[PDB]
């Protein structure tokens, strides 16, 4: 920025940062707003061969849900719907604040 | 001892070990009352009969929360007195009758 | 058959009783209402209008329908009560600002296609 | 993983006591905040001198419609029906008929720009490129009659824009 | 539904030219796919062998061959049976989309066979009529 | 604990339409023509229920069509007509019901076309 | 021909970026 | 299955195929259906009458123990004799799971309240009569809680039209917000989208 | 070519202008009647046409892909001139 | 014993006083209900995802995300990675946006009101990558059920970099006038407080969870997009109070700044959209020049594309908390139902429970800490 050298002083000690390290106000290190033209690369299924349709369609893929204990039609050990969850680390980077 | 579990309006529980026994001897008696038959009482019988025999065998606090797969002891006995109560409103409710009624001709038919 | 699970009345007795205690209710509290939302209408014509909304529903014959309406009705009540309403939401129940709709077939074949 | 936000137990020794009575009875925190803001006075403010300043802006902005047409001058719009199928808030009507050489032409085409949501599905649903959203904002009006726009006033607005309309896609159609 | 959804023909179409048949049904035949359905409603529904097939392999086309007009009271169904935007409405050319239209189930009164119709309308004004399948009356096809 | 009340439903007093909208209008419950444009008939396999029609006029200011009744652009599907009939009653409109047409079944032969005597001889193929 | 140009990060990534909390003292018992 | 197919998991669709049919097995009296759909997802179908006993189950059991309500909605399905399809998602945080509950209803039977199973329940309950007109039994206070006050009508139910049957507007004769008969300056135009040839066999109904 | 009606207003390229007896002619008094002076008709009438040696001809409105779907025109009929069907210009072989 | 209404985002509160303490709190909704689940079920899937960015207008891609995943999932199809790894930039962006409007808006109701410009600056500067991207700065409508729907700008990355290097000063800026101020802390510690057993129970997702010491996060128990693949912290409370949500909502912040410089080191190369042209429409070159392109546009463009029978129910850890849908489809291309889950919905309906002996200055402070939005509640 435009600012004399006794008030940045001023304001790095009022803040206690260094604030022309980091600006908040965008200036010419920013991208130009006029650019080449871009090319944007095709698809997987781009191919000349091999690539017929019926071998690559999800929406025909899916299927009516499965059915288990229809009403209308041994151990046996307990079970759950998923096994039970580990517990969490401790963030090893900076475990507390 | 640990201090402040991490989960607020939960409290520490010292001795754990006795609570959590007095509770599935608890819940093994209320279960006795449930017919042979129904699932709901061997399928409890078995965890409950498991996690007792785990808690028995084991001295230690934090090697006993690793072996019950549940962590944080105090909220494994929060789930032993829900497990009580969810027996004890089981017994009311008897579920292991059959079903009520079937349901209409196309109630669950989809689409329309 | 034909067996129905009830709402609040076995039989019509019960549905007619709970009829009668909502009645109660709306003709007790019109005048209060009539004073504290400052409407320009007086008690009479309040009340009138709380037996039309009445004996709008009178060939209901069926205890669930006539609970059930029983129950919008006490929520409707109370809905007045606590001032949740406004001047304007009372009020939508006269229509001052509607022309009237003729019933006769001359009018109604002079208007327009509506039958 | 997970963090602790409010786990910090404050020492007891008698130096820490000290200090945080300090803080206490001299606002030593407060203070710190004064000073923070006066160090946020002593910037430039962000502040730009609208209208003769602009706030920045892309190719794809999404502004006031306009219908182009071709270099020979013959509009693009062939009453494909797209833009009104596709429009979310129905916000577009088109009607059509042959014209006198029998090219196939509209003979309305209304946009209601109080129901239009900007959303750009018209222009993209285009095969001819014949609907844009033009790059203009600054088109308030007084009254709401002059926001439901029809044929005429949008073949003004693609005749007005053309250049920069043209300018913005030309920059743009690569990424589309 | 059938079909892939992309093109590996990287070559140039054909293109043939329009022919005219009269003022009722709008001729482009580039669209048309030569599944000579039009030919054989002619030749046996409606008894005109007017329409047919000259020409051999890909250059083949459908039509007269010759400056006729098809004319005939069942002429228009041809319209129908067209898969294709072959053969379109000249009267109702440019004027509607289907999916726009409301379709409502009607009576033709016309003459005394009583043919159901289908009423298409678009914002309180009759776009087109189409028929209506009965077969016991007029089976699927409507007098022009 | 069960009533077993003998009585049909209804249940036109909490539906909450208005009184006009429900003794003057005339639904109709049928099986939707094919469209004769295209062979597809997978459009012709639910039963639909829709209103009859009223009036649309033209908006003094942009031309635009004006429908001063609500159920206009109504539409219900439902799989069977005793379905579509059942709550037509209990919503108490008088409908129309219309039978659904099927095409009947068509014996067609490619031997046919090149009969040595019967009329049924193609000219061309 | 010409060949794919599309965003993409620089060479060798792009640098650090801080996001600690940086809440220093100033200094005074 | 190329990159442009939504993978498949197998050991999901197992472990809850098993609880699924542990569940159906510990409550014969409520569930009447069980099912596990092709992107790992378990819905049980069961009575109206047991909305409270199976979610209790589903709260408190030590193999179960679904803490959270997601989400509580209807489905209105016109074509149905039983109208209206109740549906209570619930997630497991100790199994880190999801299920589903289903059940019917209709305009007249009441559902029992399910306000001191899950709390959280309690506005979503009232969302539902607000929205399609049944009925909750035991509910702490049950009244209207999206739409205005004196709104006749539930309009999520598919017979209810788009726009209403009311509008309001100003009269200055009266001085005040009044409702008139809803009339559009513009209809809203109705597309026939839906086309023949079908797209998916595999969901291909029978002829009957 | 814009023309003005009888009353003395300008007739839009829809052919739209109000007659004598129609009222909604009050909404213009004191304001302007909103109308585009470029007809497209005239302006795409007034084109060249183009003179080509081919019996099948390929047109995508200039531009590539900022024109229309590429479209062939054939023309065999020496009466008349191949016209585009969405950008309107026309075609024609080299006769005599 | 006085009961009072204070009337018209915009809110009705039917509240009853004995003295200063608060004894009952009910708000009444529906100021702001517009139906969007009624009006959906008359729109295709492409014409019903605009709904989502006008739901919760402070975080729009997070419901574009979820309504997405929610399609994909129906469909039986996935986003090619880069468009994954462009959803979760844009996701953490967002939530960068939402994070600063909560903290900043809770800040200027209870009166320091000077953050609130010095983060608009910076949400000002977010806006400007959601417009370089769509050509809107806040209904974006970028992200679609196929993935997104343009690729970035050749000048997007560098400046999104830019911009993220100096984020830290100002997060840094506002915890020194807000962390440690005296006035904050009593306004905020001890207020609102909801164990987690109640916070389970009453429904209770997001922040609300985590600041009572419950240790769970959607993006890391059940990732949806490249989340595995990136690694953050997820900052937990220890008292349930409205200073630890505030805290863990500015930890939240500077974990969305590492999950977004992640994303901007690790940019893999390729399409955008899934090369499925019955579900993706194709490019205006291949439209123009193709007729099995032409007449895959025209169709999904008219009508739209059809997805198999069935209903999902799509959970997405939104920056207010778990955002879901449950989507009932019939095999048309019209949604059969589209039914809205909103934290919002929950938290409002606890305020209650949670504002249970405080004052009546300490209802904004708990309203502010919900993180409420009502456009999300009322639908
Ligand atoms: S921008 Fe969207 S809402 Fe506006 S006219 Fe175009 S398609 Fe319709
Ligand atoms: S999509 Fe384009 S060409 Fe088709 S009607 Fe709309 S403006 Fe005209
Ligand atoms: S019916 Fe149509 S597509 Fe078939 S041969 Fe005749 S013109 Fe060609
Ligand atoms: S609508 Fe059918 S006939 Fe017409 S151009 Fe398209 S594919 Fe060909
Ligand atoms: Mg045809
Ligand atoms: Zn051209």
């Amino acid at each position: 920025a435009s600012a004399t050298r006794v008030i940045q002083l001023l304001r790095n000690w009022a803040s206690g940062r260094d604030l022309q390290a980091k600006l908040q106000l965008r200036y010419q290190e920013i991208s130009k707003r006029t650019q080449p033209p871009p090319k944007l690369p095709v698809g997987p299924s781009h191919k000349l061969s091999n690539n017929y349709y019926c071998t690559r369609d999800g929406r025909r893929e899916a299927m009516p849900p499965s059915i288990v204990m229809s009403s209308q039609k041994t151990e046996k050990k307990a079970v759950t719907p998923a096994p039970p969850i580990k517990r969490w680390e401790l963030s090893k980077d900076q475990p507390y604040l | 001892l640990k201090k402040t579990t991490g989960l607020v309006g939960l409290a520490v529980c010292e001795t754990p070990h006795e609570r959590l026994k007095i509770l599935y001897t608890k819940i093994l008696d209320v279960l006795g009352q449930i017919p042979k038959n129904a699932a709901y009482r061997k399928y409890t019988e078995q965890i409950t009969n498991e996690k007792l025999g785990m808690v028995k065998a084991e001295p230690d606090v934090k090697k006993l929360e690793e072996q019950l797969q549940g962590g944080q002891i105090e909220e494994v006995i929060l789930q032993a007195e829900n497990e009580l109560s969810l027996a004890r409103k089981m017994l009311r409710w008897k579920p292991w009758e059959p079903l009520v009624e079937e349901p209409p001709a196309n109630q669950w038919k989809w689409p329309i | 058959g034909t067996s129905v699970k009830p709402i609040f009345s076995r039989d019509m007795n019960e549905a007619k009783r709970r009829v009668r205690e909502l009645y109660r209710a709306w003709y007790r509290e019109v005048p209060n209402t009539v004073h504290l939302f400052q409407l320009d209408i007086s008690v009479k014509q309040g009340r009138d209008k709380v037996r039309e909304m009445f004996m709008k529903n009178a060939h209901v014959t069926d205890p669930r329908v006539v609970d059930l309406l029983v129950i919008k009705g006490k929520m409707e009540l109370e809905e007045t009560i606590n001032v949740w309403k406004q001047r304007t939401h009372i009020m939508r129940f006269f229509h001052e600002t509607e022309a009237p709709r003729p019933t006769d077939f001359l009018s109604k074949f002079y208007v327009g296609h509506d039958p | 993983t997970y963090k602790f936000v409010n786990m910090r137990e404050p020492s007891m020794d008698m130096k820490s006591v000290t200090d945080r009575a300090a803080q206490t009875l001299l606002w030593t925190e407060l203070v710190r905040g004064l000073g923070m803001t006066l160090s946020y006075l002593f910037r430039e403010p962000a502040t730009i001198n609208y209208p003769f300043e602009k706030g920045p802006l892309s190719p794809r902005f999404r502004g006031e419609h306009a219908l182009r047409r071709y270099p020979s001058g013959e509009e693009r719009c062939i009453a494909c029906k797209l833009c009104e199928a596709v429009c979310p808030a129905q916000a577009i009507t088109i009607e059509a008929e042959p014209r006198a050489d029998g090219s196939r032409r509209t003979t309305r085409y209304d946009i209601d720009m109080t129901k239009c949501i900007y959303c750009g599905f018209c222009q993209e649903a285009c095969p001819v490129d014949a609907i844009v959203e033009g790059p203009n904002f600054e088109f308030s009006t007084e009254t709401h009659e002059e926001l439901l726009y029809n044929k005429e006033k949008l073949l003004n607005n693609g005749d007005k824009w053309e250049a920069e309309i043209a300018a913005n896609i030309q920059a743009d159609y690569l990424y589309r | 539904m059938f079909g892939s959804d992309r093109s590996r023909f990287l070559e140039g179409k054909r293109a043939v030219e329009d022919k005219n048949i009269g003022p009722l049904v709008k001729t482009i035949m580039t669209r048309c796919i030569q599944c000579t359905r039009c030919i054989r409603f002619a030749s046996e529904i409606a008894g005109v062998d007017d329409l047919g097939t000259t020409g051999r392999g890909n250059d083949m086309q459908v039509g007269t061959y010759i400056e006729k007009m098809f004319m005939s009271e069942l002429s228009g169904n041809i319209i129908d049976i067209c898969p294709v935007g072959a053969l379109t409405s000249k009267p109702y050319a440019f004027t509607a989309r289907p999916w726009e239209t409301r379709k409502t189930e009607s009576i033709d009164v016309m003459d005394a066979v009583g043919s159901n119709i289908v009423v298409s309308t678009r914002t309180g004004e009759v776009m087109r009529i189409l028929p209506r399948m009965h077969e016991d009356i007029n089976e699927e096809w409507i007098s022009d | 604990q069960l009533i077993a009340v003998d009585e049909k439903l209804d249940i036109t007093t909490l539906t909450g339409v208005p009184e006009e909208h429900i003794k003057t209008r005339k639904v109709r419950i049928f099986v939707p023509a094919r469209n004769n444009m295209q062979s597809g008939v997978n459009n012709t396999k639910k039963w639909k229920m829709e209103f009859d029609t009223r009036e649309r006029w033209e908006n003094p200011l942009m031309g635009w069509s004006s429908t001063a009744d609500p159920l206009s652009n109504l539409v219900l599907t439902f799989s069977t007509k005793e379905d579509a009939v059942a709550f037509a009653e209990k919503n108490g409109w008088s409908f129309d019901v219309e039978e659904r047409k099927v095409p009947k079944p068509k014996s067609k032969s490619y031997g046919a076309n090149f009969s040595w005597n019967k009329r049924t001889r193609v000219s061309t193929k | 021909a010409s060949k794919v140009k599309q965003d993409m990060p620089p060479p060798g990534g792009y640098g650090p970026i801080d996001y600690k909390r940086n809440l220093p003292r100033r200094g005074l018992s | 299955t190329r990159p442009t197919i939504r993978p498949r998991n197998d050991v999901v669709h197992k472990q809850l195929s098993a609880f699924g049919q542990y569940v159906a097995e510990i409550l014969p009296k409520y569930v009447q259906q069980v099912q596990v759909s092709c992107f790992n997802e378990l819905e049980i179908f069961i009575h109206p009458d047991g909305v409270i006993p199976v979610l209790t189950f589903l709260r408190d059991h030590t193999n179960a123990q679904f803490k959270s309500l997601a989400d509580l909605t209807a489905v209105d399905v016109p074509t149905r004799q039983n109208r209206f399809e109740i549906v209570y998602n619930l997630l497991s945080l100790r199994f880190n799971s999801r299920i589903r509950v289903k059940t019917y209803t209709d305009e007249l039977t009441p559902i029992e309240s399910s306000v001191t199973v899950y709390k959280a329940a309690n506005w979503y309950e009232r969302e539902i009569w607000d929205m399609f007109g049944v009925f909750f039994a035991n509910h702490p206070d049950l009244r209207r809680i999206l739409t205005d006050y004196g709104f006749e009508g539930h309009p999520f139910r598919k017979d209810f039209p788009l726009s209403g049957y009311v509008e309001l507007r100003y009269d200055d004769e009266v001085k005040r917000v009044v409702a008139e008969p809803v009339e559009l300056a513009q209809e809203f135009r109705k597309f026939d989208l839906n086309s023949p040839w079908e797209a998916f066999p595999a969901y291909r109904q029978p002829p009957e | 070519g814009v023309r003005t009606s009888p009353t003395g207003e300008k007739v839009t390229h829809t052919g739209q202008a109000y007659d004598d007896g129609d009222y909604r002619r009050v909404r213009f008094s004191d304001r302007q009647k909103e109308v585009n002076e470029n007809f497209a008709i005239d302006l795409i009438a007034e084109q060249p046409v183009s003179e080509v040696g081919s019996r099948v001809i390929s047109c995508d409105g200039g531009g590539g892909a900022l024109g229309h779907p590429r479209v062939y025109i054939n023309l065999d009929k020496e009466t008349k001139t191949g016209t585009c069907g969405y950008c309107g210009l026309q075609f024609r072989q080299p006769h005599h | 014993n006085l009961t009072l209404n204070f009337g018209p985002g915009v809110l009705r509160l039917v509240m009853e006083l004995s003295g200063e303490m608060v004894r009952k709190c009910d708000p009444h909704i529906g100021l702001l209900h517009r139906g969007t689940e009624k009006l959906i079920e008359y729109k295709t899937y492409l014409q019903a995802l605009p709904y989502f960015d006008r739901l919760d207008y402070v975080s729009m891609m997070c419901n574009e995300q979820a309504y997405s995943l929610a399609v994909e999932k129906l469909l039986n199809i996935q986003p090619p990675p880069r468009a994954q790894w462009i959803r979760v930039l844009f996701g953490e962006i967002t939530r960068l946006l939402n994070h600063i409007m909560a903290v900043t808006t809770h800040a200027l109701d209870i009166g320091a009101m000077t953050p609130f410009f010095w983060m608009f600056e910076e949400r000002e500067k977010m806006f400007e990558f959601y417009e370089r991207v769509s050509g809107a700065r806040m209904h974006a409508a970028y992200i679609r059920p196929g993935g997104v729907h343009q690729d970035l700008p050749l000048g997007l990355l560098d400046d999104i970099y830019e911009f993220s290097k100096n984020f830290s000063f100002r997060i840094d800026e506002l915890e020194e006038m807000l962390t440690n101020n005296r006035i904050w802390r009593n306004r905020t510690v001890d207020i609102g407080v909801v164990t987690a057993e109640d916070a389970l129970n009453y429904g209770f997702s997001g922040v609300m969870l985590r600041g009572s010491g419950i240790q769970w996060d959607l993006r890391k128990t059940q990732p949806y997009d490249v989340y595995d693949q990136v690694e953050f912290d997820v900052p937990i409370g220890s008292r349930g109070d409205c200073y630890d949500r505030y805290l863990c909502r500015v930890e939240e912040m500077r974990q969305s700044l590492r999950i977004i410089s992640q994303c901007l080191n690790k940019m893999p190369p390729g399409e955008i959209k899934v090369d499925d042209a019955k579900v993706s429409p194709p490019k205006r070159a291949e439209m123009k020049t193709s007729m099995e392109s032409l007449i895959h546009h025209f169709k999904l463009y008219t009508e739209g594309y059809q997805v198999p029978p069935g209903a999902t129910y799509t959970a997405i850890e939104a920056p207010k908390g778990e955002f879901g849908v449950y989507l009932v489809s019939d095999g048309s291309s019209r949604p059969y139902r589209c039914k809205i889950k909103a934290p919002g919905f929950a938290h409002l309906a606890g305020l209650d429970k949670m504002s249970k002996g405080h004052m009546l200055a300490d209802v904004v402070a708990i309203i502010g800490t919900q993180d409420i939005v009502f456009g999300e509640v009322d639908r």
